[PDB]
């Protein structure tokens, strides 16, 4: 009815329809701290909810004013809370309600209270047909918008909706390659389908990320994604992948590299392999490029694999002190 | 030597740790490569002006500042009107920080603005006659920890809180926010910081939480705010903090996590980010490198021997150096980044992060790095609540002093 924004807006206290309503006045004591001084609007609309919530009053006139409450500051939970009890009591349309929260979340879609409201919604309707589409077009202006692939990952787990997703992650993937979220919804879409297991399936999505690799050398996600499908296993469980990071080393290193060959080593002492020692001082000498040249800023870091390393395998750490 | 530069920032190799792009452009490329430009500005600024470099945090301004906005506030924070517990922790922990004390009538005003904040039922709401909710509950019961008077301590209706808490659990191990509300890790670590405070911890109040939180440690190493959600520092910080107070820290493979965090730090800027392939941020000096102490806390207590004796296992000289240099409004205040405008959020937690990187201890060791003028040092923080190590015992020990509601 009348937009919060209109040139022709009037204060509350100065609408007939609502002059048989007294107001509310906030109650913020006699010597108030962190007190806010609100604007002629604001305070007017809060004044006047205030006195709808405490008379609980269950009317056309409140919802419609719930609408002034939500915009002045969508992050009031409370006003939300009441909001929902009117949807229900007064049996309001609950599509009408979802072309309203579409625009709310549109333009101001980093706020939590919005979000909630449209799965209420769903849940409600039992109804998730526009959902893929309205979040898909949400990425679209920021592709890594938490609450939005949060709502993305409820949606199709609850309504079993998995058939499109990897072929949308490939899409945003192309766009792209550096966006830590999609890494992360390919990986949630393979865990909950085929599962990393089948032989086949791990060996697609290894190829395809050295592939992604070799074509951008310091994209950090590409490589955090590799660690993380094959680290369950055990690294040295995969003896051709040191040979094949060393074949990279000329002309496509990192200290994402020599990290990973860190971590490789890291195993195989684990696993108790071959070489005991020569594979120590291999990874003894990295921990110490990486501290010292390639990567100082996790110096700390670094320093501590390096003592870890020989603390529980070096040549003397099972050797008695009486030795 | 002479031709030494002491500030890690403006040392000549430093230009190596500029973004490698490998000439594939893209949009997560070409924003991180604007927040190089603007910092290298910032680092640069000495020696284009010819002055001496000199650290220093600008006590009185962040005072002023603080001083004023504990008592009134703009309309800007419109925003915030359904969050004010917050506005009183973040102030008050601010000024504990920079050791300004609290007048004693500014203590009874805060107390009192808080019960009316308080519910029927039990928690707090972000305001007087709004319904409670757990992120304001978490808030308030700090900021009356700071102050730490008996009129402070008595403010808590300890029955109604164990109540509320009680009626938010969920079968799986998760708590709501609040009711009809949203479940993430938050709320598991704003439930186990105020029962641990306020001493109203029955046996079974955690069933099941320590096993929630630890399947949202997800295949980066992190924690994310629900199962399968990609890790954030945010999230990472509530999950960790929570099960060190529920010492169920083994419940994690705090191996990858270490790891995670670790690499969170940026190698130009110096400061952290928020997640992987994202922009630096003041805040995360505290939600990222905060996890240091607890993960040092939570290594040693398993017996191990490779940990250093003096130093968190991050680059604390160059957080500083971020957060001194970049972070810092001259009118008083702190930042997100270059650019960005002050905030009593940033304030409190650009502040809470600097402490940590000047102050390591373990048991007996201890050894501090002050960056800058030497008046920069702050009052140290504990890693799990982020008020003072010293307010935290005071508290704990008084509220032993009663019973567990129900006895
Ligand atoms: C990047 N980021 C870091 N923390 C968050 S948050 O956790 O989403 N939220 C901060 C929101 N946020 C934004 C922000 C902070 N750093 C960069 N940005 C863009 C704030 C929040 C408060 C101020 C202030 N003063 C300034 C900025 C912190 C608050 C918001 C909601 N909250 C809360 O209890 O309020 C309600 C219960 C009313 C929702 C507790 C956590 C985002
Ligand atoms: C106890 C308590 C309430 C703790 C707060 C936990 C916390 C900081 C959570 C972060 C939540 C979030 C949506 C971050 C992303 O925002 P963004 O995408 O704008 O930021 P980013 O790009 O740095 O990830
Ligand atoms: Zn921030």
């Amino acid at each position: 009815f009348l937009s919060l924004d209109s040139p022709t807006y009037v204060l509350y206290r100065d609408r007939a329809e609502w002059a048989d309503i007294d107001p509310v006045p906030q109650n913020d004591g006699p010597s108030p701290v962190v007190q806010i001084i609100y604007s002629e609007k604001f305070r007017d609309v809060y004044d006047y909810f205030r006195a709808v919530l405490q008379r609980d009053e269950r009317s056309e006139r409140a919802f419609k004013l719930t609408r002034d409450a939500i915009e002045l500051n969508a992050a009031n939970y409370t006003v939300w809370h009441f909001r929902r009890v009117l949807l229900r009591s007064l049996q309001k349309d609950l599509q009408e309600e979802m072309n309203y929260i579409i625009a709310i979340i549109e333009e101001q879609p980093k706020n939590y209270q919005v979000w909630h409201h449209r799965r209420v919604l769903v849940e409600w309707l039992k109804d998730p047909s526009q959902e893929l589409e309205f979040i898909a077009d949400i990425l679209n202006q920021d592709a890594k918008n938490y609450h939005a692939w949060q709502h993305r990952q409820w949606v199709i787990q609850e309504f079993r909706l998995w058939d499109n997703e990897l072929q949308y992650v490939d899409q945003l993937l192309k766009e792209d390659v550096r966006n830590n979220s999609v890494w992360n919804q390919r990986h949630f879409v393979i865990s909950n389908t085929t599962g990393y297991s089948d032989r086949a399936v791990l060996e697609r999505e290894v190829q395809y990320t050295l592939e992604m690799i070799k074509l951008v050398p310091h994209n950090e996600s590409a490589w955090n994604y590799l660690k993380g499908i094959l680290q369950d296993r055990g690294l040295s469980r995969y003896p051709n992948l040191l040979n094949q990071l060393l074949d990279l080393q000329p002309s496509h290193s990192s200290p994402y590299l020599i990290a990973f060959l860190v971590d490789i080593y890291e195993d195989m002492l684990e696993n108790q392999c071959d070489n005991k020692e020569d594979i120590l001082n291999k990874a003894l000498e990295l921990c110490e490029i990486l501290a010292k040249e390639k990567d100082t800023i996790r110096k700390e870091y670094w320093r501590y694999i390096g003592r870890s390393l020989q603390s529980k395998h070096s040549r003397e750490s099972d050797i008695p002190a009486s030795v | 030597p002479v031709w030494s530069e002491p500030l890690y920032s403006l040392r000549p190799e430093h230009a190596r740790e500029r973004l490698q792009d490998d000439s594939v452009e893209t949009v997560t490329s070409i924003e991180q490569a604007k927040v190089e430009e603007k910092i290298q500005e910032v680092f640069s600024s000495y020696k284009f002006n010819h002055l001496v470099p000199r650290l220093v945090l600008q006590r009185e301004k962040h005072f002023h500042y603080l001083k004023r906005g504990l008592r009134q506030l703009t309309d800007a924070y419109e925003c915030l009107d359904a969050s004010r517990p917050w506005l009183c922790y973040w102030i008050l922990h601010s000024l504990e920080l920079l050791d300004e004390p609290i007048p004693q009538i500014v203590a009874t005003d805060v107390c009192q603005f808080l019960e009316l904040c308080q519910s029927p039922d039990g928690g707090f709401g972000g305001g007087p006659g709004q319904y409670p909710h757990l992120a304001p509950t978490y808030a308030a019961v700090n900021a009356l920890c700071i102050i730490g008077t008996e009129e402070a301590y008595n403010v808590i209706n300890r029955e109604k809180l164990l109540q509320y808490l009680y009626s938010l659990k969920q079968p799986d191990g998760s708590f709501l926010m609040h009711v009809g509300g949203e479940v993430d890790v938050r709320s598991a670590y704003c439930a186990a910081s105020v029962a641990s405070l306020t001493n109203i911890i029955t046996p079974d109040l955690f069933e099941g939480t320590a096993e929630w939180i630890a399947r949202c440690q997800n295949w980066e190493g992190g924690i994310g705010g629900v199962p399968g959600m990609e890790a954030h520092g945010g999230y990472t910080f509530c999950g960790l903090a929570a099960l060190v107070i529920l010492k169920k820290e083994r419940s994690l493979n705090l191996k990858s996590l270490l790891q995670w965090v670790t690499s969170r730090q940026m190698r130009f800027e110096g400061g952290f980010q928020g997640r992987c392939n994202k922009l630096v941020d003041g805040c995360y000096s505290f939600w990222q490198a905060g996890l240091l102490p607890l993960l040092h806390r939570a290594l040693h207590a398993q017996g191990d021997p490779a940990l250093s004796m003096s130093h968190w296992m991050f680059h604390q000289q160059a957080l500083q150096e971020y957060i001194l240099m970049c972070c810092q409004c001259p009118a008083g205040g702190l930042l997100d980044k270059p650019g960005k405008s002050r905030d009593f959020y940033h304030t409190c937690y650009c502040l809470s992060g600097l402490s940590i990187a000047q102050h390591f201890g373990s048991g007996a060791m201890l050894h501090d790095v002050v960056m800058g003028v030497p008046e920069n040092v702050l009052q140290p923080t504990h890693p799990v609540y982020n008020i003072g190590p010293d307010k935290v015992i005071q508290a704990t020990t008084h509220f032993l002093q009663k019973p567990v509601p129900g006895f």
